[PDB]
RNA sequence: CAGAGUGUAGCUUAACACAAAGCACCCAACUUACACUUAGGAGAUUUCAACUUAACUUGACCGCUCUGACCA
């Protein structure tokens, strides 16, 4: 007994008549990529990822963010056209680059980064930490005001708070700097809350600290509608989450 | 399993060439020319070498099928030359024969003209092409003469 | 029959007689090639014969020691000297010929080392009109064939032409400009097919105004513009 | 030889699922293979093919 | 033309220096 | 001999060039295939319109095609009246037997 | 304490870890992508950035890859991520591009080697 | 010269923006050679104006492909 195939099966597009004329993968790199890509397509067989993917919702994530920049693409492309041909033409930057002693300056790829991809990285990043399925129930939005928090250690030491970096209770005793650009006129509410800390109920958080109101970006002349409470990670609990959201 | 439907998902061997462990000259149609010898003969064997190989890489860009490429034995040659205001010939130069066969097999009957302008404008020079048809002498010109077996056949004879 | 009459053209062509000039970048690899070639290479018997005389030399100052020293008679630099007073006393063929600086556009011997095209003027409805030799087909023939047959009715030829291939490489339509034109009597097609010129050239009887050898950069001097563009896609200039 | 455990059977650790001379059947997740081609459950759940 | 496969050196590991010669033909040419 | 700092940045910077001229002649040779089959192509089909007994002649293959025979250009042209130096030929190329 | 999906001998790569280097190499640019078994993006460092690509004379050489090693690291530290498991094939891992990009990895403080799940 | 269609480097129903992408392609070393791998190389929106957006929409302007005139 046979059952016809559900769907088109694999290896049917090739034609076989051609065989000793077609073309051959002939290198393992050319077969994985391809392989990786029939892999990722949906199928009508059972899958590993039916078993072990995590069920996303089909309805995309409502976006609750600020708008998009709006940039001049052909403007932009020309001058980044031109930039390239500048560095190109030097001759010191070909040297460097083909005896391998050149490199790029850290400081200001962050710095760019951060103006550019840097919101879409945060967000990518804060989706995988589940801040958005927990924070907003799944909704999503691009961080696209630019957050420096800092913990001041000691007199002459700064501990920022990126996305995930690990800051221990004893440096985060007191409150933290907070700088962000805004301009003159504007309000912001800044927040802090720890997504896991809560002790008796599970689905809640603790709000650490609240400030309301900010004029611009003088965090100092805020209201403090909740003071702030340093946080309290219980004994052998793990690993908590504490959001700034501004 | 056979009875569902993915049956025969992990079938690999029909898209597979069959393996089999001297070689049948496969005749030309009435619209293909059959294997072809492309035969390089040059007196320096840098210039039969790189040609042999710029052949070879144009073949790959057109989809011509190389079924070999092989080198045929040199051949070394003794030059004497009459001395002046003498009768005896005295060693002059050892000049060397080098040959490089590109051996194709497929050639369209249109595609012919096209493929042999090409070949000929980028010849080197000294370099000397021939496109043969491929036969049994060709490939058995390539092994060693058999003296016992001439010896045994004589005999026969 | 057709409308449309058949001919059947010839694309004879004299391949380089010479090779090509070395562009200026070529000649620096080139150069560069040589230069590695060397640096790489086991020393050569001529230049361990010149170190060992070198050497012999230097032990005979040094020691009365004779050692026969037969080969050292003529030494690796004295026949270096002579091998070069020959190739001096000989003087090599032209590579720019006379034709090249007359100008004469008749001979093969001119343009060695590019390709040259052979073009015929005929008169059609009294005008005189640069075109590649051609023959009007006939039943009981090949297409290729009427080619063939276009180098027997060249006046005083004694060529040997290699055609490659049967297919034609190319192809120019055109209509009669009212002079004859009917329905009967539409128009003609042309169909080329290249051969290589292996040996031979026209008598000195006609010369001139007969034919010319042209490559394809000052093709267009002569053809028609029409005409020059459908023969420009399959005479190469590689 | 053969599947000692089908679609859908509850496995514990170290539970052979299939033993086998040649590999018709290949291991995934959680599951481990033995010196002679034996699949075994590396986990405890459920077996899924 | 004829250059487009002419640049060469030699591509072998061991090999004794080779010298660039013109062999002069029996009708003149050269190569 | 270690060569200069100079002297391998130069052939650092000529190999470089030779990249690009070496594309560029492919580019060339690879539009004349090009030209070279769509006028055989479209001549092809122009001549079955017309006649298509001629196109298939026209589309066979020629016995007389091979073998084909070419000798590459010379460096100098032939000189009409040089006289070459006698000599002999003596080919003294070793013959190879198998033996067992 | 965390799983990491073992198995899957028989074919290649390993699941068996839970952060991974993973790096695509075209032939206009190079991206090297810091990704959790379950197959999500955590961090990222692409030459098709501007950020990066503005500084660099070619986006496809060695001293890209040696950038991009830079780029990535500094961004692991700030995602957390200390610890991830690198896979290369024979001829990859023997490339000089991916030799230089681990040492700039190590040397930013990323370990590509991964600690062993504690079972007891 | 007229009338239509047409528009990213070779191909692509690549291009949401975070960005002109992926493959094809060229040189060198390895290989008898090819292939593979390594290390390098070259590239495009035809040009302007219109929520300024726009490779994408509408116009001209260029190049292209056919259909006629012109044609031997
Ligand atoms: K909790």
């Amino acid at each position: 007994r046979r059952t016809p195939p559900l769907g088109p099966m694999p290896n049917s597009d090739i034609d076989l008549s051609n065989l000793e004329r077609l073309e051959k993968y002939r290198s393992f790199d050319r077969y994985r990529r391809r392989a990786e890509q029939e892999a990722q397509a949906p199928h009508w067989w059972r899958t590993y990822r039916e078993y072990f993917g995590e069920k996303t919702d089909p309805k995309e994530k409502i976006d609750i963010g600020l708008p998009p920049p709006k940039v001049s693409r052909t403007q932009q492309l020309l001058e980044r056209k031109q930039a390239i041909q500048e560095l190109r033409a030097n001759v010191e930057e070909e040297r460097a680059a083909r005896l391998r002693t050149a490199s790029v300056p850290l400081d200001a790829v962050r710095a760019e980064w951060e103006r550019t991809c840097g919101p879409y990285h945060k967000q990518r990043l804060a989706e995988y930490y589940g801040l958005y399925r927990d924070l907003f129930h799944g909704a999503t939005f691009v961080p696209r005001v630019p957050l420096h928090v800092a913990y001041a250690v000691g007199e002459d030491d700064l501990m920022p708070v990126y996305c995930g970096n690990e800051v221990t209770p004893t440096e985060a005793a007191q409150a933290p700097e907070v700088t962000y650009e805004a301009e003159e006129g504007s309000l912001w509410t800044l927040l802090l809350t720890s997504l896991d800390g809560h002790l008796l109920e599970p689905d809640a958080e603790y709000l650490h600290w609240l400030l309301t109101n900010i004029p611009g970006n003088r965090v100092a002349e805020g209201q403090v509608t909740c003071p702030y409470l340093p946080p309290f990670p219980a004994r052998g609990s793990g690993i908590h989450r504490l959001a700034f959201l501004l | 399993y056979k009875t569902k439907p993915t049956h025969g998902i992990g079938k690999y061997k029909h898209l597979i060439k069959a393996e089999e462990p001297v070689r049948a000259i496969n005749l030309g149609t009435d619209y293909e020319y059959g294997v072809l010898n492309i035969h390089l003969t040059a007196y320096d064997m840098t210039l039969a070498e790189s040609y042999a190989q710029y052949v070879h890489n144009l073949c790959n860009s057109l989809s011509i099928k190389v079924e070999e490429s092989y080198a045929m034995p040199t051949k070394t040659i003794e030059v004497l030359q009459l001395q002046d205001q003498g009768s005896k010939m005295l060693l002059d130069s050892v000049l060397t024969t080098h040959e490089r066969v590109v051996q194709i097999s497929g050639l369209s009957a249109t595609f012919a003209e096209i493929f042999l302008e090409i070949i000929q404008s980028s010849l080197p020079e000294g370099v000397r092409l021939s496109v043969k048809e491929h036969t049994e002498e060709d490939f058995k010109g390539r092994f060693k003469a058999r003296p016992e077996l001439e010896e045994l056949l004589a005999k026969l004879k | 029959g057709s409308p449309w009459r058949l001919l059947g053209a010839l694309c004879l062509q004299r391949p380089p007689v010479v090779s090509k000039p070395l562009t200026p970048l070529q000649e620096e690899m080139a150069s560069l090639l040589q230069q590695i070639e060397i640096e790489r290479s086991l020393y050569s018997d001529h230049e361990l014969r010149a170190l060992d005389e070198n050497q012999r030399l230097a032990k005979k100052k040094a020691d009365l020691h004779d050692e026969e020293d037969e080969q050292d008679i003529l030494l690796a630099q004295d026949l270096e000297d002579m091998w070069e007073q020959k190739f001096l006393q000989f003087k090599l063929g032209a590579r720019i010929t006379e034709a090249d600086e007359k100008n004469d556009r008749t001979s093969l011997n001119r343009k060695l080392d590019r390709n040259l095209v052979l073009l015929v003027r005929e008169k059609f409805g009294d005008q005189d009109v640069w075109i590649l030799p051609q023959a009007e087909w006939q039943p009981g023939e090949t297409l290729r064939g009427t080619a063939e047959r276009t180098l027997a009715t060249l006046s005083e030829n004694n060529m040997e032409a290699k055609f490659l291939g049967n297919a034609p490489c190319g192809h120019y339509t055109f209509k009669f400009p009212q002079a004859m034109r009917t329905e009967s009597n539409l128009g003609a097609k042309v169909f080329f097919f290249k051969a290589l010129l292996l040996t031979g050239d026209f008598s000195q009887a006609g010369n001139k105004g007969h034919h010319v050898w042209v490559t394809k950069d000052e093709l267009g001097d002569y053809l028609k513009p029409k005409y020059l563009a459908q023969v420009r896609r399959f005479v190469s200039d590689l | 030889q053969g599947i000692k455990k089908m679609e859908g059977h509850y496995v514990h650790a170290g539970n052979i699922i299939a033993t086998q001379r040649h590999f018709r059947w290949h291991p995934g997740a959680h599951v481990g293979v033995g010196k002679n081609k034996c699949l075994y459950a590396l986990e405890e759940g459920i077996v899924r093919y | 033309d004829s250059s487009r496969a002419s640049l060469t050196r030699v591509h072998r590991q061991a090999y004794a220096r080779l010298y660039p010669v013109l062999l002069v033909k029996q009708d003149g040419s050269t190569i | 001999v270690e060569l200069t700092f100079e002297e391998t940045e130069r052939r650092a910077l000529l190999l470089k060039k030779w990249s690009l001229y070496k594309q560029q002649e492919r580019k060339m040779e690879r539009d004349t295939i090009r030209a070279m089959l769509e006028a055989q192509q479209e001549a092809l089909e122009e001549l079955q319109l017309e006649s298509p007994k001629l196109h298939a002649e026209a589309i066979k293959r020629d016995p007389n095609l091979f073998p084909f025979e070419k000798e590459g250009p010379h460096y100098t042209p032939p000189i009409p009246n040089y006289q070459p130096p006698e000599g002999r030929y003596n080919d003294i190329t070793k013959v190879y037997t198998q033996v067992e | 304490v965390a799983r990491k999906e073992r198995g899957w001998r028989t074919v290649f790569p390993s699941r068996e870890f839970w952060h991974r280097l993973r790096v695509i190499r075209t032939q206009h640019h190079v991206e090297a992508l810091v990704e959790h078994q379950n197959g999500k993006v955590v961090v990222s460092a692409s030459t098709r950035e501007w950020a990066i690509k503005k500084h660099l004379y070619s986006t496809r050489n060695v001293v890209a890859c040696e950038s991009i090693g830079r780029v990535l690291a500094q961004r692991c530290l700030e995602a957390g991520i200390n610890f991830m498991v690198y896979q290369p094939t024979p001829w990859e891992a023997a490339s000089d591009s991916m030799k230089r990009l681990q040492s700039a990895m190590t040397e930013g403080g990323v370990v590509l080697r991964e600690p062993q799940r504690i079972y007891e």
